[PDB]
């Protein structure tokens, strides 16, 4: 189930994959990186058998 | 050859001298007074569309109406007196409030 | 229960007040009439109102029906009002007197003066640009240079450090109200060359607010407008000086000589100024001539699922600080 | 026949509305229609004239006008 | 008496005209009334209040538009070379403020209404509408008007150049 | 709503912007027929006759309410009364 | 470019558009099995396009 009715999309993104984007989003706004896709691809895979 | 442009004018000239002469006014007419006539139409005319125009341009409207008309002729004060004991088809009624009917409150 | 929407409406006391004035002719922005990517310049200089990059907010404010933003934001996937590849000058650091094609490549001016800034940032790299003069009526100036975001958007360009400018008209410097006779004059159909030249890396200073609570957010009457503010007196007195700073007024590859120096040391905007009615076509970026480099400045105007998911990705991106920050 | 009843209330109430009143007595819808009723007559008294003068049995709009005129109003839009 | 210096010398006047006698419906298509029947009802004389104003020898009641007030319309940048060169030619707080946005300067450009004084005992206030798209400025009465008597307006500064006018409810300042 | 004379303003003030007619057809169609037979037997009406009379009857009647609007001001009162038609109607000369 | 001039969220909204954006929608909606060569390819393909 995702975004059919009960979940908005904005909402949905704003609430299901966000342990990853914040410190995604506040490592390319501090630590500033050309290529931030490791980081990404890092604490992706902290959760990648831990996704509910 | 035409003779309403011997004046400069656009009502009808010829139009008004026949009118005049088969509606024995009298017996015998002299010149100016057809092109005399067209003229003063013309001034009367004239002064009533421009008013008319004014009107139209205020409701921003490009078809004249006859409320229009009825407004531009009431408003004035002129043709009020020339046009005194005349009314117009759907014409209404200008605006008008009496002052001490006026109520008021803090 | 009903005076919290006639609060919202007078201005409440949140700050600025909820009654806008960009009094003169704005146009080219604020496309959707509803709760959407928008965009507001504002009559005073400094004031840039967003909406793209959506946020939810604190439900029931006086026990009136739930609202829809509690929890569960409604979604938006339509027409969002900038750019992102290499912005054609900007959308959000404007006057509101300045029309602008759909497109983005004509900027005509007012009756007055007026200016356009852009939204990107030079400090490496070949940025050699161009700016294609359409045409320059009698009594309308079009002196153009890279300027700061600090500088008075109605200000002439080089009243202040922030701006600086090479005069259209006989050529004349003029900066600080200041003028020298200096070069020759340009115009009509004169293609105006841009490239700050700054290919090595620098350092600069960004940002140092002074208010805080002029940037607020608040609903207008249907829609969220973000209070991102700049100041002035306080902004003047953190100028620096920085490395290449230079800005040039080429004439597109030959040039007369920077006309001023010692640029203030900031974030780099492309402003171009106009005086009375005049259109100009501008090409920005990364690149020599041709405006087909990277992609050629996308507008985002799709329905496909891309629009949807960059929507929700800037959502996100305001979403992370309006969740860490905490409401007052 | 009985047909002055026709102008009922609501219309005297907004012609009323014309003249420039608010309050009026509940007592004078009789005579208006009186008034109403002698200005009727007295034109169509005219009106009948000249449109049997011309041998027509039907009436027509523009001897409505004449009598108008001849009467001391005038209207103008018609004919 | 041409050996002795008398004092008040500095005046910085514009309008010379200074002197010791002083001898005094719908709304959009009311603009007729604006330019044509609105040059007699009010005179130019020695105000009593301050400097120069606008007698009266006609007489206006209570709702009555009177004026529309127009001047050169400048954005607010333009303000600081404005009060800059009204601090270098001498010249007054002329800034008409509309709106922050736009303001109303009186130095290089204006009409007839750049006459009025201000006290804390005006006799009319001010109101504006929207005509045909514009926003334009136009005053309605409250009482009437006698001969002899100058407009004024108050400006409704939320509480240094005082307000002499002496009146007792004068508060002595623009507040 | 309620404060009665508050209603009536703005009542008389959207009827006078509009320039309609104020009496419906039929009833004052069968009324100029009535009146035409007290006359004559069997007329032929045109249907723009009967109009024209109608426009003429309002503005008759009209400018005769105004007359007595005027009157009851001289009386120091607001409400119309009969004895104020009679008065318009005998002042006016046509008595 | 990325560290001074250039603001850090100005930076990602301006220089390096075409790459985290495709990656990021690939990643939020498609979710590849293996997209560490996606993710690779699509940073190598824009190499001569911004500075
Ligand atoms: N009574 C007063 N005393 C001092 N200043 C006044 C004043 N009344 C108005 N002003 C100021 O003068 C400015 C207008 S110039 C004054 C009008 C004109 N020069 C004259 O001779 O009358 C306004 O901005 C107002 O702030
Ligand atoms: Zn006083």
């Amino acid at each position: 189930k995702v975004d059919l009715q009960s979940l908005p999309t904005r909402a949905y993104l704003d609430q299901t994959v966000v342990p990853i984007l914040l410190q995604g989003l506040a490592v390319l706004a501090k630590e500033r990186p050309p290529n931030p896709i490791e980081f990404l691809a890092s604490y992706l895979l902290k959760n990648k058998a831990q996704f509910e | 050859k035409t003779r309403s442009s011997r004046a400069g004018l656009q009502f009808p000239v010829g139009r008004v001298h026949r009118l005049l002469r088969k509606g024995n006014y009298a017996e015998r007419v002299g010149a100016g007074a057809p092109v005399y006539l067209a003229a003063v139409l013309e001034y009367l005319t004239a002064e009533i569309l421009e008013l008319a125009g004014n009107a139209a341009r205020d409701n921003k409207k490009t078809r004249i109406i006859p409320r229009h008309l009825q407004l531009a002729v009431r408003n004035d004060e002129e043709l009020n007196k020339l046009l005194g004991r005349v009314t117009i088809a759907q014409g209404g009624v200008l605006p008008n409030i009496q002052s001490v009917l006026l109520p008021k409150k803090t | 229960g009903r005076g919290a929407k006639r609060k919202q409406q007078d201005g409440g006391t949140t700050g600025t007040t909820k009654k806008a004035r960009s009094d003169p002719l704005f146009s080219a922005q604020r496309l959707p009439p509803h709760g959407y990517p928008l965009e507001h310049p504002f009559n005073k200089d400094g004031y840039r109102y967003i909406l793209a990059e959506p946020d939810p907010h604190a439900p029931d404010p006086e026990k009136l029906e739930l609202d829809c933003w509690a929890g569960k934001p409604i979604p938006g996937d339509l027409y969002r009002a900038c750019l992102y590849e290499r912005v054609l000058l900007a959308l959000h650091d404007r006057a509101p007197q300045l029309k602008i094609s759909d497109d983005r490549l004509t900027v005509v001016g007012e009756k007055g003066y007026s200016m356009v800034r852009a939204s990107h940032g030079v400090r490496k790299g070949a940025w050699y640009f161009e700016i294609t003069v359409d045409e320059m009526p009698p009594d309308t100036a079009a002196r153009l240079g890279w300027s700061q975001p600090l500088g008075n958007l109605q200000a002439p360009l080089g009243y202040d450090k922030f701006s600086y400018s090479w005069r259209s008209k006989k050529g004349t410097k003029f900066h600080q109200s200041i003028g020298k006779h200096y070069s020759s004059g340009y115009g009509q159909g004169d293609v105006l060359g841009f490239y700050i030249n700054l290919p090595e890396d620098t350092e600069t200073a960004k940002s140092l607010p002074d208010t805080y609570k002029d940037k607020a957010l608040i609903k207008f009457k249907s829609y969220l407008y973000f209070e991102e503010k700049d100041f002035v007196d306080k902004a003047e007195k953190s100028l620096k000086q920085t490395p290449h700073s230079e800005i040039i007024f080429y004439k597109n590859g030959v040039n007369q000589g920077v006309a001023y120096k010692d640029i203030f040391e900031g974030v780099y905007f492309p402003a171009i100024s106009l005086y009375k009615s005049c259109t100009v076509s501008i090409n920005f970026g990364p690149c020599f001539k041709y405006p087909p480099k990277d992609l050629t400045y996308r507008p985002m105007s799709d329905m496909g699922w891309g629009a949807v998911v960059e929507h929700t990705l800037a959502d996100v991106l305001y979403h992370v600080e309006t969740e860490v920050d905490g409401r007052r | 026949r009985d047909n002055i009843q026709g102008i009922t209330k609501p219309a005297i109430r907004r012609l009323a509305r014309r003249g420039g009143v608010k309050r009026i007595s509940g007592l004078i819808y009789e005579e208006t229609r009186g008034v109403l009723k002698v200005f009727l007559e007295n034109v169509i008294r005219d009106a009948v004239t000249y449109t049997e003068h011309a041998k027509r049995k039907t009436v027509t709009a523009m001897d409505v006008v004449y009598a108008l005129k001849r009467q001391g109003r005038t209207l103008y839009g018609f004919g | 008496a041409r050996a002795e210096v008398h004092l008040r010398k500095s005046a910085f006047d514009m309008f010379n005209f200074l002197a010791s006698k002083h001898r005094q419906l719908p709304m959009p298509m009311r603009f007729r009334h604006l330019k044509k029947t609105s040059k007699e009802a009010v005179g130019v004389y020695r105000s009593p209040i301050h400097g120069r104003g606008l007698f009266c020898k006609r007489n206006i009641d209570a709702g009555e538009m009177v004026i529309e007030y127009a001047g050169n319309v400048i954005r607010s940048i333009q303000t600081d070379k404005r009060e800059k060169y009204y601090d270098s030619k001498g010249i007054g707080c002329y800034m008409f403020r509309i709106d922050d946005s736009e303001v109303v300067d009186a130095t290089m450009h204006g009409n007839a209404a750049r006459f009025i004084n201000h006290s804390c005992e005006p006799n009319c206030y001010s109101r504006v509408i929207n005509i045909d798209g514009q926003k334009h400025i136009v005053i309605f009465a409250m009482r009437k008007i006698y001969r002899g008597e100058e407009l004024t307006y108050d400006y409704k500064f939320p509480i240094k150049l005082p307000c002499n006018c002496g009146a007792k409810k004068c508060r002595k300042f623009l507040n | 709503r309620y404060r009665p004379g508050t209603v009536a303003l703005r009542e008389i003030r959207r009827y006078q912007k509009s320039t309609e007619l104020l009496i419906r057809k039929l009833p004052f169609q069968r009324l100029v027929r009535e009146i035409a037979q007290d006359f004559k037997t069997d007329l032929r009406f045109q249907s723009s006759a009967v109009l024209a009379l109608q426009e003429a009857s309002e503005a008759y009647l009209v400018a005769l309410f105004e007359d007595t609007n005027l009157c009851a001001i001289h009386a120091k009162r607001v409400t119309i009364l009969p004895k104020d038609i009679q008065l318009a109607r005998r002042i006016r000369g046509e008595r």
